Order: structure tokens, then sequence, then C-alpha cells
RNA sequence: GGCGAGCCCGAGGGGCUCUCGCUUCUGGCGCCAAGCGCCCGCCCGGCCGGGCGCGACCCGCUCCGGGGACAGUGCCAGGU
RNA sequence: CUGUUUAAUUAAAACAAAGCAUCGCGAAGGCCCGCGGCGGGUGUUGACGCGAUGUGAUUUCUGCCCAGUGCUCUGAAUGU
RNA sequence: AGCGCCGUUCCGAAGGGACGGGCGAUGGCCUCCGUUGCCCUCGGCCGAUCGAAAGGGAGUCGGGUUCAGAUCCCCGAAUC
């Protein structure tokens, strides 16, 4: 209140010094940073083939979460619970002297070789394919193969997200072959929408050429010249 | 994080203090240069003998590894007499000749009689 | 035979520039926000003699708009500046002697020096003592501009590059004959080891393609093509004509 | 089960699906250094039939040479 | 954004189309934010000590420009 | 002209030299080196510069030949 | 191919430091100092390292002394 003035600064050119701005877009990044950024931009610039543009066309978040709520309880046994089942089953068979107390374990198979065998021999009910496989040759046979063999398949985003249900880092594939009593109606409800998305639209998807997207500066320049063409015509 | 500088540099990260699981030479390599091995000779030339009377100063022959502080400690810890200062030179035969001036309280003649020269 | 005098320059053992006593490379400002969107003030502190260079060398200080610090650059001194004249540089900077400004602002007929070929390499063309380029014929769309170089080459360049306005100080330097050997010796002792040029006729046949024989005569045609290999291009080098001149030059 | 499909998809390497991956990987490997350590092989079956069993101790280097 | 000028209809207004803008007599000085507005421990409606945003617009896929499917590099062929 | 040279036979009329000319080149360039990379040198340079030669102060002069031999420009102009 | 060569800022994540503040720990006279860990703020290096017994480089002069030392030993007076 007594003295307490306002001392404004003037940030014009040729006078008082500039403040620290954000500088996100101008920092000289190192090599691997620039490599992965130009790698993404190069995927967006070129014309990707239709065998691999199928990825970036994947299942949405709600249906992916419902599929994960299904697959969360078909969890294969990790080391602790496998040890528990082995030791406890040995103890109970040594106590009760039984022959076959184990009825049936329904469990999901994982891994590309274990999936592909089941899809060839037509045991698979539902094939879950991860999105982010960096050698895409590890996958790109699977969509046309599941299309021929009639097993419905769904592309889900996040190969690490398939690892948290299989107690591992990368999983790449999840097979559904065998279901419980309650989960049959939920699985068929999933398979209907997945056949609506992927398998029945395969002949549509196989001819799309993804990508071929020019840089936004160049697109803006061509659009401004198109407005100049509109100024010339009308 | 609002990255002000245009230069991107490393983050200062965590460097561990070394904590080995075993010693790597089983033992401290013992000091070969102890007090009886520092000072080899006293010297009984006439020119060195003249300094004993005239300058209250002793003359010794020292191995070349030993420096002036170690000579100044070794003369005290063997002969129980103080050291004013120490001059050294490399005698051209190869050894080190060290002049040790004593304190003004002590007597170079008495110390010469009690070391034997 | 032995290696000729021409080929030893590529070794660089005793033919490097005598580059100790020089002050620095005479560059413009590295182009940034202020020189493309405004103008920025600068004081010339002094001018000095850059050794081996006929141009006098100005030391122009700038204020740095990012760090609280004065920066110091080295411009080629245009004719007619003096310690205390302000140097104005930027896009919309007003046109006087010393004011380095892009060629898109200046009208045709402007006489400049110390310009950039490509926009942003801090001065390449027309830098020697007493020279000037001349700006003509702007195209508004596709920003290009013709310039006359001090030889007579008419060159089309981009319009985003910068140039200082006037002539490089120190003209008329060839108007005095050196007139004795010693001043030429001090000149080339400042520059580089290139003095005592022996007449490839005078030197011996293992040392040059010309010399030898009983009389001092070449014996070969002294115009040698450009497809000729190294060590051969002596004398006139792919001369499209020779003899004493006629006309101006008239080369298109 | 599936490495046969891997090998056959890599087999006819002049087709349009694979040569895009090959061109992307050529640019990728050219922008990096001359010798470095890939964490995992880019041809899993072909590296595996030369003896790569993915366990602790089998390193994969990527290395670059000049032609001619 | 009008302290602006514009080129129009127009009663204000429209953005039709834009121009960019906060330093030109002077051998000076300029950083580490004033002010604003919210939130805490702190003294019965007060005092001391801290933090966050606006000041400094938002979004976006290459640091910015200039070339460019050429020049260049590899191999093959013919002149010199 | 001063200068320099064949140390261990030459001191010169030789060599350079200022002056006079001539030619290439506007940097993706000239002229070079390099076994190799757009690696070096001229270049911390830009035609009053760099590179390659001829002649050899000043004064007065620079005649005549494109047949040969080079060099260069031109056009798929049309034979090989 | 290769012992290696080129290269000295060029295609590089090349600073282990400090100021204060906060949280935490340890120890001494746990008064209060001294360490250590984490976090915030700040910090162009035109680059490791080498290169001069004539360049740069703070600070010593006098007297005496030996068969041989001397601005070094002594005596006395100073300085960084
Ligand atoms: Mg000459
Ligand atoms: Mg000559
Ligand atoms: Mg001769
Ligand atoms: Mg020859
Ligand atoms: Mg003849
Ligand atoms: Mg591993
Ligand atoms: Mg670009
Ligand atoms: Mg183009
Ligand atoms: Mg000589
Ligand atoms: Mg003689
Ligand atoms: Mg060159
Ligand atoms: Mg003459
Ligand atoms: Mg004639
Ligand atoms: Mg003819
Ligand atoms: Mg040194
Ligand atoms: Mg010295
Ligand atoms: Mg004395
Ligand atoms: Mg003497």
């Amino acid at each position: 209140n007594p003295l307490f003035e306002k001392r404004p600064k003037n940030f014009g050119i040729g006078q008082d010094i500039q403040p620290k701005r954000d500088l996100t877009r101008f920092v000289k990044w190192p090599r691997y940073i620039r490599l992965q950024r130009q790698r993404a931009i190069l995927y967006k610039r070129l014309k990707v083939p239709p065998a691999i543009n199928q990825f970036t066309q994947a299942l949405d978040r709600q249906t992916a979460t419902q599929l994960l709520k299904l697959a969360h309880k078909y969890r294969p046994e990790t080391k602790q619970e496998k040890k528990q089942r082995l030791l406890a089953r040995a103890e109970k068979k040594a106590a009760g002297k039984g022959d076959v107390p184990t009825k049936r374990p329904p469990v999901l198979r994982a891994g590309v070789n274990t999936v592909t065998t089941l899809v060839e021999n037509k045991k698979a009910q539902l094939v879950v394919i991860a999105h982010d496989v960096d050698p895409i040759e590890l996958v790109v046979f699977l969509p046309a193969l599941c299309r021929k063999m009639g097993v419905p398949y769904c592309i889900i985003k996040g190969k690490a997200r398939l690892g948290r249900l299989v107690h591992r880092k990368t999983c790449t594939t999840v097979a559904f072959t065998q279901v419980n009593s309650e989960d049959k109606g939920a699985l068929a409800k999933l398979v209907e929408a997945i056949r609506t998305n992927y398998n029945d639209r395969y002949d549509e998807i196989r001819r799309h050429w993804g990508g071929n997207v020019l840089g936004p500066k160049s697109v803006a320049r061509i659009a401004k010249l198109e407005k100049a063409k509109a100024k010339e015509l009308a | 994080k609002i990255r002000t500088s245009p230069t991107f540099r490393r983050p200062k990260t965590l460097r561990l203090r070394r904590q080995p699981k075993y010693p790597r030479k089983s033992a401290p390599r013992r000091n070969k240069l102890d007090h009886y091995a520092i000072i080899k000779f006293p010297l009984t030339t006439e020119s060195a003998m003249k300094k004993i009377e005239d300058n209250n100063t002793l003359v010794f022959i020292v191995d070349v590894k030993a420096n002036k502080h170690q000579i100044k400690q070794a003369v005290k810890k063997l002969y129980d007499i103080d050291v004013a200062k120490v001059n050294t030179l490399i005698r051209p035969d190869g050894e080190k000749k060290a002049y040790v001036r004593l304190a003004p309280d002590y007597d170079a003649l008495d110390v010469a009689n009690k070391i034997g020269i | 035979g032995r290696v000729i005098r021409g080929q030893r320059k590529g070794a660089g053992s005793v033919f490097r520039a005598h580059v100790k006593h020089r002050k620095g490379a005479a560059r413009l400002r590295a182009v940034d926000f202020a020189e493309r969107h405004g103008y920025i003030k600068g004081i010339v502190k002094d001018i000095i003699h850059d050794p081996g260079r006929g141009a006098p060398l100005a030391k122009v200080v700038f204020r740095d708009p990012y760090r609280f610090k004065k920066r110091t650059e080295l411009f080629i001194a245009a004719e007619g500046i003096h310690t205390g004249q302000f140097v104005y540089c930027g896009k919309k900077a007003q046109l006087n002697i010393g004011n380095v400004l892009p060629v898109g602002t200046m009208p045709e007929g402007t006489i400049v020096c110390c310009l950039e070929e490509k926009p942003g390499d801090r001065g390449k063309l027309a830098r020697a003592s007493g020279n000037y380029a001349t700006v003509i014929s702007h195209n508004p769309e596709t920003k290009k501009t013709r310039v006359k170089l001090p030889s007579g080459s008419k060159k089309v360049i981009s319009s985003a590059n910068r140039a200082v306005v006037g002539v490089v100080a120190g003209g008329g330097r060839i108007d005095k004959p050196i007139l004795k050997a010693g001043r030429a010796y001090h000149k080339y002792k400042a520059k580089r080891n290139c003095w005592p040029r022996v007449r490839g006729v005078a030197m011996n046949p293992v040392e040059h393609p010309f010399g030898g024989g009983n009389h001092q005569h070449i014996g070969k045609p002294s115009t040698i093509r450009r497809d000729a290999p190294a060590g051969r291009k002596v004398g006139l080098i792919a001369a499209r004509r020779t003899g004493r001149l006629r006309g101006t030059k008239t080369v298109q | 089960g599936a490495y046969k499909y891997i090998q056959e998809l890599w087999r006819k390497k002049q087709s349009d699906v694979m040569r895009f991956l090959l061109r992307v990987r050529c640019w990728q490997y050219r922008q990096l250094s001359a010798l470095h350590r890939a964490p995992r092989p880019t041809r899993p079956d072909k590296a595996r039939r030369l003896g790569y069993k993915a366990k602790q101790g089998y390193v994969i280097y990527r290395i670059r040479v000049r032609r001619g």
C-alpha cells in the first residue's frame, strides 16, 4: 500500500531480456530420441503395406477391458502357485491315496508356437494378438491364417498388458480353447462383436493402404495454395 | 519439468561407494621402509667429521626412497634427540647423503660418542 | 620423375596459412529471432588490421537477448564507419553504411558487400579489399534476386540472406607498385610460402613438364586441357582463348 | 509350429510386405553406429538354427560393413 | 489486439481482405519478476514463515533453412 | 640494381626479383594431397582473392600467319 | 583384411561441482557445530592429457667459512 509499485518489463525485440520459455520443441535431442521420433514419422510418411496396416486398427478400450476381465481369471499358474498345487496335490494324494482327484483345469495357452498349433488343428476358440511386436514378421501370418481356419482373432493394444496376466514381460499371443460353465455366454458375446470387426471385414481391410500422410506443414501449405486457387477461380 | 536450456545433458545419477566382498591382496603390504632400514650409515670422513664439532650437525647415508620428513622422524625415533633441519643431496656414487642439524640444547660430540664414531 | 612444385600444396607441410597472428574469421551474426523479426543495436568498438587481410577488421559488440552478457563479433569494416557509430542489423533495419540487412528489403541498385550465398553461413561473397556486389531484379514470389559480382558474374541467389551495405574499406590498394622485393617478401611472409616462382622453363626436366633442353624454350603447347591428370596442368589451364584481350570479355 | 511361417515369410524377401520392413530396418541400422549390442535377434528362427538358444549368456551384435 | 490504417456494404456492426506492432540524434544501463490471484503451519476474526498459476496465448509430426530422387557411393562398359 | 646459388673446382651473362601480360574459378567451384570416409590443404580464405604459366626496371615499341600442332566453343547437326 | 590409420570438434547423453533452502540420518561440549543421502536452483566444455632448464611465472640479500661448496653450510638481516 505505501510504495509497492508495479514494475512491468517489456519483452519486445531489441530491449529487456527474454524469459525462460518452454523450449520443448527446440532442444537438441540425442541420437536414440531422434531415431525413435523419426521412426514414428517415417511410418506415418510412407505407404505401409496392407499386411501390416492392420495394426493401428485394433480393439477399443471398453471391449479390451471386458476381454481382460474375462482373461484375468484363466490365469496360468506362476511359480508360487504352481509349487503350491504340486506340493499340495502330492500331500493330498499321499493322504487320501486317490488316483484322479484332478477333474479338469481349463487354462489359456500362450506363445506363438503354442497358439499356431492350436489354430492349425482347430482347437482355438479365440485368438488374442498383441499390437506392439517390433519384428512384425513374428505375427503377420496370423491374421490370414486365422481367417482361413475360421478362428476369430482380435488385435489388442499393449504387448506388456498381455504380460501382466501371464506373469511375464512380453506375451504376444493368448489362446482361448476351453471355457468354464459361466463364461460361455460371455465368450460367445465377445466372439460375435469380434467377428463383426475383424473376420467378416477382412476382404475390406486387405486392400487398404495405411499411412501415406504428408507432414502437417506441407499439408497446410498445399491447403493455403488451394485457398489461393479458390481466390483465382471465385 | 519445463526444460529451459536448449542443450540436453545427462541426469546426475547414483554412483555407489565401492564395497567389495573380499580383500584383494589378503594383507596390508607391510612398510619395508621402517626406521632401522631408512638410515644406513653414519659417515666418518674428515670433512663430515669437521661439521660435527663446528656446526653441531650429524651426517648420515640414507636410501634414496626416504624423504626429508621421514629422515627427520627416523633420527628422532632412533636417537631420542631433536632435529633442527635436514639438508639432503644425492652423492654421485648413488646413495643419499643427509645432513641433520641438531637442536641447540643437545651436543653433537656426545651423540657421536654414544653412537660410536 | 620427381614431384612438381604444384603438387606439394596438397601435403600442407610447409604450405599452410601463417595463421597465428590473425584475430578471427570475419563472420556476421548467426541468424536468429531478432535479425529475422526486427532489428538489434550494435556498437563498433574499434577497427584493427587483420594480418594477411587487406580489409580492415571491425570489432562490433552486440547485446545478447537470452543471457545477460555482451557478445563480440568481427565484421568486415565497410568504408566510412568509425568508433561510436551504431550498427543496425535485422530485417526492417534502415539502410545506411554499415547496416547489414537482408536483400529483400533493399531496392534494386543497392550496392552491398560481404553477403551470404545460402542464407545462414555468415558471409562469403565480395569480401576482399575495395569491392562490392550490386543488387538487381527482385522476384516477389519464389524469393530470388540477381546480383552482379565484382568479376562480372550475374548470379541468382535466395532473398533471405544478409549483406552489409557499402563497400569494403581499403580500395585502391593495387594503385601502389610494391617497387622493391622486400615489401613483397613481407607481404607473402604474412600470407604463405609462395614467393620465388621459378620459370617452369628454368627448372629441370624431372621437376617440371616444361623445362630442360639447351635453350630456355617450352617445346610443347602451353595450353593444357582439363581432362589432363595431376602434375600435367601447368601453364595455361584449359584456356578457351589466349593472347592479348579484346572487347570487354563477353562471356554468357 | 510357427517358425516355419517365420522362415517362409522371410524366404520370398522381394515381396511387398517384407521389403518395407527391410527398407525401414536398413535406414534404422544405418543411422546407428557401426557395432552395437542388440538386445534380441531380428531373425529369431534363422538365428536359432545357427545355435541361439535364448538363455543367459548368448549375446547378439549388430555390425555394419562397407561394400566393394 | 486497435494505440491501427485500410477496401467495401452499413443506422450501429460485419471480417469482406489484411497489414504485424510495441528499440533509429547520442561510445549508458538491462539477469536471478514487480504487480495480480488461489492454498498451507501461523496471531480471535489479526501476525510470522512457505507453495502454485497469470504475467510470457493455444495446438501440432522433423532444430531451422537451402537442395533433392538428382548430385553423390558400389560394380560394369567405352574414350582420355 | 640490393639479394641467392653448384657445402668439397665455377659466384656468373645463371637464378629469383618489382613491373608487364595471359588463363581457370562464384564454393555441389578451381588447383592439389590422400590406400580409405564428402578425409584433409589453399581456407581463421571469396575476383584489389586463390590457383597456373610466360616475360623481366623505366623510355620507345609488340609487325605478318589458324596451313601444322595444341587448346577451346557449339549443335543427338549428322557419319563412326 | 590387419598391427592400426585419419581426425581435435566434427555424426557425442562428453560438468560428480557449488550457493541457499527443505526432508532424513549420524557423531562431538547433541549448547551447537561437523559430516552424509535425496530433491529444487545455478553453472558453454570452442574439450582429456603433453609441449619452453632463453617466452609467462609470488617470494633473498650482505659478511664469513673449506685441500674441493655457495644467493644452499654458518652469522646477521628479510620476504612470500
Ligand atoms: Mg611475376
Ligand atoms: Mg623466373
Ligand atoms: Mg639448370
Ligand atoms: Mg616429365
Ligand atoms: Mg625450335
Ligand atoms: Mg539378455
Ligand atoms: Mg528438410
Ligand atoms: Mg524441388
Ligand atoms: Mg637458399
Ligand atoms: Mg668458386
Ligand atoms: Mg577446395
Ligand atoms: Mg620492360
Ligand atoms: Mg608477337
Ligand atoms: Mg580448323
Ligand atoms: Mg606443460
Ligand atoms: Mg624462464
Ligand atoms: Mg656470506
Ligand atoms: Mg667453485
